[PDB]
C-alpha cells in the first residue's frame, strides 16, 4: 500500500483490507498548480522592471 | 528595520522627496518610535528575547519551535517504562 | 478633573451604568464605554465594584456559564440597586444556552435539559419548552427540527435570488466583465 | 553672516514658491501643484532645524504679510529677540519676482498677490513648533491666530489644499500637550478643538476636494479612538465614503489603519484583518515610518489571536521589531498551547506597554479566546473525547462545566463538533469531502470579480498619463 | 589545510558537555598534542570566547568554570608562552623568504603562489583574519580560475572551524560565480561537498540531499572532513527528505554506502535507522532514534542545531505513512508496533495533528485511530487556492505602487 501499486487502504479498525483500484491525481488539476507556478516566477519579474519607476 | 523580510518592502516604495516627510508625520501621529522606549522602560536588557535561538537573533529559517523541549528524554524513559510493564505483567 | 469631576459618587454611578448596557445584550456598547472609564478612574480609584460588570462580560464571551451564574447569585448579596439588573441578566442567560444546545444536542433527556438551563423545577424546564418551541415530546428534545426552523429563517427574508447564488447567473457575470 | 545664510535659504523658498504660483494662475490645479509642495515640505523641516531659527523671521518679515509677522516674532524675542535683518534690504523689498509678487508692483498696489504666500508662513511657522519640539503655550498662540485668518475668506481650490496640513500639525501638538500630563486646563481645552474639527471638514466637503477631506477624516477618528467615544464613532464610518483619488499614499495608509481598530472594538475580526494588511502595503518600509508600522503590526497580531487565526511565529523573529512586539510574540504563544497559567501571568506581567499602547483593552477580551482556541486543538487530536481529561489539559473543574464552554463555542462554529452528553464524549462532525459540494464554485466567483477589479484599476491608471503627453509640446 | 577539519570536530566535543564523558576525554587529548605540534593554540583561545560563563569552559588563560562537565580544556602557562613563540618566530620566517621572491622579476607565477603558503599557514592555525588579506593578496594577482576557486574554499573551510555560518555563506556566493567561469569539473564536486554541509547546518536538508548525493559518487577529500561522515551527511538528509521508495533506491544507487558499512558510532547509528524506514520495520525503529541524537546530532557542529529539530520532524514521518496506508488502526496495537505504552504515544501524535502535517483523528473511546486525509481532487483544490491566493496579494501591493507614481 505504501508502494501504491494497487492502492486501498487496511482497515484494522475491523480487520478487513478496502481495495480501490480507481484513479489518483486528476493530470488537468495538476497542471494548473505549475500554471499559478510560472506566474508568481513572472510577477516578480514585472516588479523588477517597475523598480525604475519608484 | 523593516517588518517580516526587508527586501520585499524596500522595492515596494525607495525614497522620494514627497513622502520622505510624510513618513516622520506618520510616526510623529502614533507618538514614539516604539523600538527604543521599551528598553528605558523595562530599565534592564531583556532575557525574554533570549528566551529561544531565533528570538535574539534569526540567521536561520523559522524550525516553528518555540516551546524547546528535548525529546529525547521523554522519549528514553517512554521505552523502558512499557518495557517494565510487560516483564512484571 | 482635579477638580469636583472625580466624585464618590461617580465611581458607584458608572458601576450601574455600565450593567444597564450590558442587560441590552450588546458588548458593543460595552467595550466603547469601556474604553473611556481606562483614562478617567479605573486604576485611580481602582476596580472593586468596577470590575463586577468587566468580569460578567467576560464569563459570557468564553461562554463559562457556572461562572456567570455564579457572580450573579452573589450579585444579589448587592441589594440596594444593583439587584435590579441581576434579575434582567439570569433572565437572558436561559435564552443563550437553549441557542447553543441546537448546535450540541439533537436529544436530551428531561434532567439533562433541567441542570443546563438553570432551572431546578421539572415544571419549569417543560414551560419554557413550550415558549421556546423545543418540541419535546416523550422527554426528548429533537433540536434538529429547531435547526430547520431558525435555517429556514434566514432564507425567507427577500434578497434572495442572489443569496441562493443561480449557477447560471455566475457565468453570465463572468461573460459580461469580459465583454464591458 | 548670520544674514548670508538666512538669505540662501530665502531663495530656496521662493523658486518653489514661484512655480506653484505661476501654476494656479492659469486655472487652480490640485496635482501639479501638490507634487512641487509635498518637496517643499520635507525641506522647510531640514533647513529650519538645522539652521538658524530667525530664519523664519527674515522672510516673513520681507513678505507683505496680514499680521503674520506680528506673531512669529512674539515667539522669538520670548526665547531672546532678534532684530537683525529686519533692516532696509530684508523689509523693503517683497522679493525679485517677474510680475507675479514683485516687490516693486506690490508696494505700488497694483497687486497684492500675497494669498498663497500667506498658507505657506503658516506652514513655516507650524513645522517650526514641531521641529524645536515645544508644546503648551506656544502651540496655544499657533492655533488662536491661523484657524479665523483662513476662514474669514471662502478658499479657493489650490489654497484649501494647503490648509489641511496647518489642521495637521495644530491638532498633534495639542493631542499631545494633553498627553503630556493630566490638566484642568488641558482637559477644557479639548472640547474647543473638537468643535472645529468637524467645521473644517464641512468647508471640505462644499468644495468635494478629496483630499482635504480624506486628511480631516483621519484626524476625527483618531480624536475618538483617545477619548473612547467609539459609540460616537461607529456611526462617523458608517456614513464615510472615502475618496481614493487625490489622496497621498500615506493617507491612505492611516486611514485603513484606523477602521481596524473601530472594527475590533465592534468584533469585526474578519474585515478588521484585511484592513490592516492593506493599511501595510500602502505604508512605506521606512525608519522614518517606524513608529507608525509598530501599532499597525501589533494591531495585526491581536486581531488574529481573537479570531483564533494565531499569527504566525515567523513574523516576530523576520521583524526588526522583536523587542517591542515582544509581549505580542508572548500572547500568540499562550493562546497557542490553551494556557490560562501563562496568559494571565503575560497580560498582568507587561500590563503598562499594552497600556500605553491602548491594546490593554483588546487583550482583556483574549482571555476568552484562550478557552475557544483550547477546544479547537482538542478537537482535532482526538476524534472523540471524554469530559474529563479535557479537564486535565485545560485546568478545568467540572465535565458539566466544560460542556456550557463547548455549547458556546459552537455557537461561534469554530470547533466543528457535536456534543455527546449520553455518553461523555465529544465527537467531530469534520470529515470535508466538500469539493461535492457547490462550496468551490462560490470561492472561484469571488476571485475573478477580484481580477477584474483590478483590470478596471489598471484601466483608469494607465491611459490618463497618455493622454498627457499628445497635449505637451515636446515635438 | 588538512588538519583544521579535525581539530574542529574533536574541539566541538570540548564545545559541547551533554555528550559522554569518555569521549570528551579522548577529544582533548588529541587536540592538545596538536596544539604543540601544528600551532592550534589561537583557535584554543577562541573556544572560550564561544563560552563565557557555558558549560565546556574550564580554561586557566581565561575564563574557568571546573563546576563544567569538562575539566579538560584547561590551558597551562606553558601553554600561553608556546603560542607566543611559535606564532612570531614562523610569521618572521616565512614572510621573509617571501620579501625575497618579491624582489626577483616574475609576479604573475612566482609571486601570487608564494602569498598563498602565507594564507595556509594562517588557515591552519586558525587566523581567519589573516588567512583572508593574504590569500587577498593572491587573487589580486591574475592566476588561473581554478586556483582562485582552490583559495576561496581554503577561507570557506575556516567558517565551519569557528562554526560561524554567516562567513561561509558570503564566501560561498563568489565560488558561485567563479566556478563556471572556470569550468572545471575537479572543484566542481568540492563545492558541492562544501555548500552541502551549509545546507546541513541551516534548516533547508532538501538542497543538501542533492549536494550530497554527487559527493558519494565522487568525493574530494582534501580540506573537506573525512569520507565515513560524508556517508553520515547523506544518510541523515536521507531519512529527512524521502519516504520508503525513494530512500531504498538513494542507497542502492549509492553502493558505495552498503560497501562503505559502519565502521564509525555516528555511521552505525544513522545507518540502522535508514534500513527501518524503509524496510517499514518499526519495533527497532523507535530506540534507533534515540541513538541518532546521541551519537550524530550533538556531537555534529551542524546537527547541534537540529537535536530537537530533527526528533520532532522524524517522528511525524514514520507515524505518517503506517497512517496513509490505513483507514483505521487500533491504538494499543499502534502502541505496540512502535514499543511504548498506549497514553504515550498520543502525546507524540497530539502535537503533529493540529499542525495538520498528518491529517488524521483519535477516538479515544473506540480506541481507533481515523484518517480522513483527501488524496482526490479535493487535495489539490486546497492546495491551489493557496498560491492562488498569494498571487492576488502579489498583484495588490505591486498595482497599487505604480498606480500612484
Amino acid at each position: 500500500i505504501l508502494d501504491k501499486i494497487f492502492y486501498g487502504v487496511l482497515d484494522q479498525g475491523n480487520g478487513w483490507l478496502y481495495v480501490y483500484e480507481t484513479p489518483n491525481q486528476d493530470a488537468t488539476y495538476d497542471s494548473a498548480l505549475e500554471l499559478v507556478g510560472q506566474l508568481n516566477k513572472v510577477v516578480d519579474q514585472l516588479f523588477e522592471k517597475a523598480s525604475v519607476l519608484y | 528595520m523593516s517588518t517580516d523580510v526587508a527586501a520585499a518592502q524596500a522595492q515596494s516604495k525607495i525614497d522620494l522627496t514627497k513622502k520622505k516627510n510624510e513618513e516622520i508625520n506618520k510616526k510623529s501621529l502614533e507618538e514614539d518610535d516604539e523600538f527604543e522606549d521599551f528598553p528605558i522602560d523595562t530599565w534592564a536588557n531583556g532575557e525574554t528575547i533570549k528566551s529561544n535561538a531565533v528570538t535574539q537573533t534569526n540567521i536561520w529559517e523559522e524550525n516553528w519551535d518555540d516551546v524547546e523541549v528535548d525529546d529525547d528524554f521523554t522519549n528514553e524513559l517512554k521505552a523502558e517504562l512499557d518495557r517494565y510493564k510487560r516483564e512484571n505483567q | 478633573n482635579h477638580k469636583l469631576s472625580e466624585s464618590d459618587k461617580k465611581s458607584k454611578l458608572i458601576s450601574l451604568y455600565l450593567l444597564n448596557l450590558l442587560s441590552q445584550n450588546n458588548t458593543t456598547k460595552f467595550h466603547s464605554e469601556l474604553q473611556y472609564l481606562d483614562k478617567h478612574i479605573k486604576n485611580l480609584e481602582d476596580d472593586s465594584l468596577l470590575s463586577y460588570p468587566i468580569k460578567l462580560d467576560r464569563w459570557l464571551m468564553e461562554g463559562s456559564y457556572q461562572k456567570a451564574w455564579d457572580l450573579l447569585q452573589s450579585g444579589s448579596q448587592n441589594i440596594s440597586e444593583f439587584d435590579s439588573f441581576t434579575d434582567i441578566l439570569k433572565s437572558a442567560i436561559r435564552d443563550e444556552i437553549a441557542k447553543n444546545t441546537e448546535l450540541s444536542y439533537d436529544f436530551l433527556p428531561l434532567s439533562n435539559i433541567k441542570a443546563l438551563l438553570f432551572f431546578n423545577n421539572e415544571k419549569e424546564t417543560e414551560k419554557f419548552a413550550l415558549e421556546r418551541n423545543w418540541p419535546i415530546v416523550n422527554s426528548k428534545v429533537y433540536f434538529n427540527n429547531q435547526s430547520k426552523e431558525k435555517a429556514d429563517y434566514e432564507d425567507e427574508m427577500m434578497h434572495e435570488e442572489d443569496q441562493k447564488t443561480n449557477i447560471i447567473e455566475k457565468a453570465m457575470d463572468y461573460a459580461i466583465s469580459i465583454e464591458n | 553672516l548670520h544674514h548670508s545664510e538666512k538669505k540662501y535659504a530665502e531663495e530656496d523658498q521662493v523658486q518653489e514658491l514661484l512655480k506653484v504660483l505661476n501654476e494656479i494662475s492659469k486655472t487652480t490645479l490640485t496635482l501639479d501643484p501638490r507634487y512641487i509642495w509635498r518637496s517643499l515640505k520635507d525641506l522647510s523641516s531640514l533647513r529650519n532645524q538645522e539652521l538658524l531659527n530667525a530664519e523664519t523671521l527674515c522672510f516673513t518679515v520681507n513678505v507683505l504679510y496680514p499680521d503674520s509677522s506680528s506673531f512669529k516674532k512674539n515667539l522669538l524675542k520670548f526665547i531672546t529677540s532678534n532684530h537683525k535683518s529686519s533692516v532696509p534690504g530684508s523689509a523693503e523689498l517683497r522679493n525679485s519676482y517677474p510680475a507675479s509678487f514683485y516687490s516693486v508692483n506690490t508696494e505700488k498696489k497694483t497687486i497684492e498677490v500675497t494669498a498663497e504666500i500667506n498658507c505657506f508662513m503658516h506652514l513655516l511657522v507650524q513645522l517650526f513648533l514641531w521641529d524645536s519640539k515645544e508644546l503648551e503655550q506656544l502651540v496655544e498662540f499657533n492655533r488662536k491666530v491661523v484657524i479665523p485668518n483662513l476662514l474669514c475668506y471662502y478658499n479657493l481650490r489650490s489654497l484649501n489644499l494647503i490648509n489641511a496640513k496647518l489642521w495637521f500639525y495644530i491638532y498633534l501638538s495639542h493631542e499631545t500637550l494633553a498627553r503630556s500630563s493630566e490638566e484642568i486646563n488641558s482637559d477644557n481645552q479639548n472640547i474647543i478643538l473638537r468643535s472645529t474639527m468637524m467645521k473644517f471638514l464641512k468647508i471640505a466637503s462644499l468644495k468635494h476636494d478629496n483630499e482635504t477631506k480624506a486628511m480631516l477624516i483621519n484626524l476625527i477618528l483618531r480624536d475618538f479612538l483617545n477619548n473612547g467615544e467609539v459609540d460616537s464613532a461607529s456611526d462617523f464610518i458608517s456614513k464615510l465614503e472615502y475618496p481614493h483619488t487625490d489622496v497621498s499614499s500615506s493617507l491612505e495608509a492611516r486611514y485603513f489603519f484606523y477602521l481596524s481598530k473601530i472594527n475590533a472594538i465592534q468584533l469585526d475580526y474578519s474585515t478588521a484583518n484585511e484592513y490592516i494588511i492593506a493599511a501595510i502595503r500602502k505604508a512605506p518600509h521606512n525608519s522614518k515610518s517606524l513608529g507608525f508600522l509598530q501599532q499597525s503590526n501589533k494591531l495585526h497580531c491581536c486581531i488574529q489571536l481573537l479570531m483564533g487565526d494565531i499569527p504566525e511565529l515567523s513574523f516576530f523573529h523576520q521583524s526588526n521589531m522583536q523587542k517591542s512586539l515582544l509581549p505580542y510574540y508572548h500572547l500568540t504563544k499562550a493562546v497557542k498551547l490553551g494556557d490560562l497559567k501563562k496568559f494571565t501571568s503575560t497580560i498582568t506581567k507587561y500590563k503598562q506597554l499594552l497600556l500605553k499602547d491602548d491594546t490593554y483593552q483588546l487583550c482583556v477580551r483574549l482571555r476568552s479566546n484562550v478557552i475557544k482556541t483550547g477546544i479547537r486543538i482538542i478537537s482535532l487530536t482526538y476524534k472523540k473525547i471524554s469530559l474529563r481529561d479535557i479537564c486535565l489539559k485545560l485546568n478545568l473543574d467540572s465535565e458539566q462545566t466544560v460542556e456550557y464552554m463547548v455549547s458556546r463555542a459552537i455557537r461561534d462554529g469554530v470547533i466543528e463538533a457535536k456534543i455527546n452528553h449520553e455518553d461523555g464524549f465529544i465527537e467531530t462532525t469534520e470529515l470535508l469531502n466538500i469539493y461535492d459540494s457547490e462550496d468551490p464554485q462560490q470561492v472561484f466567483d469571488e476571485r475573478i470579480k477580484f481580477a477584474n477589479q483590478l483590470h478596471d484599476e489598471y484601466l483608469v491608471s494607465m491611459r490618463y498619463p497618455e493622454d498627457k503627453k499628445t497635449q505637451q509640446n515636446e515635438k | 589545510r588538512v588538519p583544521n577539519y579535525e581539530v574542529s570536530e574533536k574541539a566541538f566535543l570540548l564545545t559541547q558537555s551533554k555528550v559522554s564523558i569518555e569521549q570528551r576525554k579522548e577529544a582533548a587529548e588529541f587536540v592538545l598534542a596538536k596544539i604543540k605540534e601544528e600551532e592550534m593554540a589561537p583557535y584554543y583561545k577562541y573556544l572560550c570566547e564561544e563560552y563565557l560563563v557555558n558549560n565546556g569552559q574550564s580554561d586557566l588563560e581565561h575564563d574557568e568554570k571546573s563546576d563544567s562537565l569538562n575539566e579538560w580544556i584547561k590551558f597551562d602557562q606553558e601553554l600561553y608562552n608556546e603560542l607566543c613563540k611559535k606564532n612570531e618566530s614562523k610569521i618572521k620566517e616565512l614572510n621573509e623568504k617571501i620579501q625575497k621572491l618579491e624582489e626577483d622579476d616574475e609576479g604573475e607565477l612566482e609571486q601570487a603562489q608564494a602569498w598563498i603558503n602565507l594564507g595556509e599557514y594562517y588557515a591552519q592555525i586558525g587566523d581567519k583574519d589573516n588567512a583572508e588579506k593574504t590569500l587577498g593578496k593572491s587573487l589580486s594577482k591574475a592566476i588561473s580560475t581554478g586556483a582562485k576557486i582552490d583559495v576561496m574554499l581554503t577561507i570557506a573551510r575556516l567558517g565551519f572551524f569557528y562554526n560561524d555560518q554567516l562567513y561561509v555563506k558570503e564566501k560561498l556566493e563568489a565560488v558561485n560565480s567563479m566556478i563556471e567561469k572556470g569550468g572545471d569539473w575537479e572543484r566542481r564536486n568540492r563545492y558541492k561537498t562544501y555548500y552541502g554541509i551549509h545546507c546541513l547546518a541551516v534548516r533547508n536538508f532538501k538542497e543538501a540531499a542533492k549536494l550530497l548525493v554527487d559527493s558519494l559518487a565522487t568525493f574530494t577529500s582534501i580540506e573537506l572532513t573525512s569520507y565515513e561522515s560524508i556517508a553520515t551527511y547523506a544518510s541523515v538528509t536521507g531519512l529527512f527528505t524521502l519516504e520508503r521508495t525513494d530512500l531504498k533506491s538513494k542507497v542502492i544507487d549509492s553502493p558505495e554506502l552498503l560497501s562503505l558499512i559502519s565502521t564509525t558510532a555516528a555511521l552505525q547509528s544513522i545507518s540502522s535507522l535508514t534500513i527501518s524506514l524503509y524496510a517499514s520495520d518499526y519495533a527497532s525503529y523507535f530506540p534507533y532514534l534515540l541513538e541518532t541524537y546521541a551519537n550524530v546530532l550533538i556531537p555534529c557542529k551542524y546537527l547541534n542545531r537540529h537535536a530537537d529539530f530533527f526528533v520532532r520532524e522524524m517522528r511525524r514521518k514514520v507515524y505518517a505513512q503506517l497512517l496513509e496506508s490505513y483507514k483505521t488502526l487500533s491504538l494499543k496495537s499502534m502502541a505496540s508496533a512502535f514499543g511504548v505504552s498506549v497514553a504515550f504515544l498520543d502525546n507524540d501524535l497530539g502535537k503533529f495533528i493540529p499542525n495538520k502535517q498528518l491529517n488524521c483523528v483519535i477516538d479515544r473511546v473506540n480506541g481507533i485511530v481515523e484518517t480522513n486525509r483527501p488524496d482526490n481532487k479535493n487535495a489539490q483544490y486546497h492546495l491551489l487556492v493557496k498560491q492562488g491566493d498569494g498571487l492576488l496579494t502579489k498583484l495588490q501591493k505591486y498595482g497599487a505602487a505604480v498606480r500612484l507614481t
